[PDB]
């Protein structure tokens, strides 16, 4: 188990999704055209799970890039690091989806999805051994919402046995594109508890405050929000893409981090929170992974209960230290952690630190907090749809009132079940 | 899910030939009614102007046939 296959939806998908490809492109020594002039052979070492080597030794991310408008494809393209995608896989329609649902799961998207599949299919078939697939996209537009959330039905269809990651970026009325939101975030919500193995939890509310109080950014652009996502996204690839004694995968993550398969919507933390000089010691990466502050999903951790956790820190270090660190923190609020799992918190060590930092840490957190977010979800939704309030635009695409009580229904009982393990 | 998939589209497709179908209908049931009152209007008048016509005819051939 060696290559994943990355796919990014819609505005946003494609946006972090560019991100994501610039920051680990550097991490590899890979430049802006696709020749390596790195240093380090632990750059080349895994270089195969995300890239393609191709003719001439350029390396060629393993990426399709979806939109049902060209608007952001073409941004891509233009942008920084754009001709490093290879161009037959962007596959884009020409209408966009409205901020619908409706129209990227059943009507503009089903039009264009075959053809992303043919893509897929492409990508899939040269790989030695494929883990499977992660999707960057957000839950509050229609394109990467209901489309993305169509594609990962189709891929679950004709890879039943391989992983489905998403990094899923959860909407807020701080950071607000219409009020239809809440309702195309609850549909996909329905989606992904049903057909993913690991939802990274990127909350637009939780980036929006990060910038605000703790970084003195009074007036931030998606620009700082995907500052934001791209080093969390980094992090929690980190094990996948760099060596030597954890055979980390992502089965592996799913098997120890997902004790109940609905329960597998992950709070990802970052530290240091940045846009430094001083290095930060152990205890300190330590105190602020951990902090709610630094969570990039607006939960409080002390509301809930953590089922797993998975620590990665990055720099020289002793790892001495890093025990002793991670231990203090279990040993001083055991009563956050679970008692019937136990060791549930498991913390690795890689040398490579990221650009700019000399030591940083991420976290990966399957805590029942993670309700609060459904429970924010679930009530600006009803706000509305007791109403049944903007309904007109979905049901003119075919869609029926007793889908989004359904959608309503799982996505409630999702926190009911967070619910049961915080008291259990 | 991929059937219901397909009833998804076909209501979209349905329900938008539907609005198309009975626009279309409804416009041609008002050009006709229309169309037919007009018409009743305007054969009243020349009915009553016609009649007058004939009145015309009654008194020319009173003094005629009064003589
Ligand atoms: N963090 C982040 N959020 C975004 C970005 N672009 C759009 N959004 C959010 O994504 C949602 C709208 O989805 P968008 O991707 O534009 O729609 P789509 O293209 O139809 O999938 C809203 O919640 C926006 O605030 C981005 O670059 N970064
Ligand atoms: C109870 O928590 C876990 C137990 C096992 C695993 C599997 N691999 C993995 C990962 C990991 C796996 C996939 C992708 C990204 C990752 O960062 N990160 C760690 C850190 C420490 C460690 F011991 C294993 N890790 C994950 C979580
Ligand atoms: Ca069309
Ligand atoms: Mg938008």
């Amino acid at each position: 188990m060696r290559e994943i296959v990355h796919i990014q939806a819609g505005q946003c998908g494609n946006q972090i999704g560019a991100k994501f490809w610039e920051v680990i492109s550097d991490e590899h020594g890979i430049d802006p055209t696709g020749s390596y002039h790195g240093d380090s052979d632990l750059q080349l070492e895994r270089i195969n799970v995300y890239y393609n080597e191709a003719t001439g030794n350029k390396y060629v991310p393993r990426a399709i890039l979806v939109d049902l408008e060209p608007g952001t494809m073409d941004s891509v393209r233009s942008g920084p690091f754009g001709q490093i995608f290879r161009p037959d896989n962007f596959v884009f329609g020409q209408s966009g989806a409205g901020n619908n649902w409706a129209k990227g799961h059943y009507t503009e998207g089903a039009e264009l999805v075959d053809s992303v599949l043919d893509v897929v299919r492409k990508e899939s078939e040269s790989c030695d051994c494929l883990q499977g697939f992660q999707l960057t996209h957000s839950l509050g537009g229609g394109t990467g919402s209901g489309m993305g959330t169509l594609l990962i039905s189709k891929i679950r269809e004709e890879y039943p046995d391989r992983i489905m990651n998403t990094f899923s970026v959860v909407p807020s009325p701080k950071v607000s594109d219409t009020v239809v939101e809440p309702y195309n975030a609850t549909l996909s919500v329905h989606q992904l508890v049903e057909n993913t193995d690991e939802t990274y939890c990127i909350d637009n509310e939780a980036l929006y405050d990060i910038c605000f109080r703790t970084l003195k950014l009074t007036t931030p652009t998606y620009g700082d929000l995907n500052h934001l996502v791209s080093a969390t996204m980094s992090g929690v690839t980190t094990c996948l893409r760099f060596p030597g004694q954890l055979n980390a995968d992502l089965r592996k993550l799913a098997v120890n981090m997902v004790p109940f398969p609905r329960l597998h919507f992950f709070m990802p933390g970052f530290a240091p929170l940045t846009s430094q000089y001083r290095a930060l010691t152990v205890p300190e990466l330590t105190q602020q992974m951990f902090d709610s502050k630094n969570m990039m999903a607006a939960c409080d951790p002390r509301h809930g209960r953590y089922l797993t956790v998975a620590a990665v820190f990055r720099g020289r270090m002793s790892m001495k230290e890093v025990d002793e660190q991670m231990l203090n923190v279990q040993n001083k609020n055991s009563s956050y952690f679970v008692e019937w799992i136990p060791n549930n918190v498991k913390t690795a060590v890689c040398d490579i630190p990221p650009r700019g930092l000399k030591m940083s840490a991420t976290f990966i957190g399957n805590s029942t907090a993670i309700q609060e977010l459904f429970k924010r979800i679930s009530e600006q939704f009803t706000a509305m749809f007791r109403r049944k309030a903007f309904l007109h635009w979905y049901t003119g695409e075919g869609m029926d009132e007793m889908e989004f009580t359904e959608a309503e229904s799982n996505m409630n009982d999702l926190v009911s079940e967070y619910q049961q393990y915080q008291d259990a | 899910k991929r059937e219901h998939e397909r009833e998804v589209i076909q209501k979209a497709i349905e329900e938008n030939n539907n609005f198309i179908k009975m626009a279309k209908e409804k416009l041609a049931q008002k050009m006709e009614s229309n169309k037919e009152n007009r018409e009743a209007h305007l054969a009243a008048m020349l009915e009553r102007l016609q009649e007058k016509d004939k009145h015309a005819e009654e008194v020319r051939k009173n003094k005629e046939l009064k003589e």
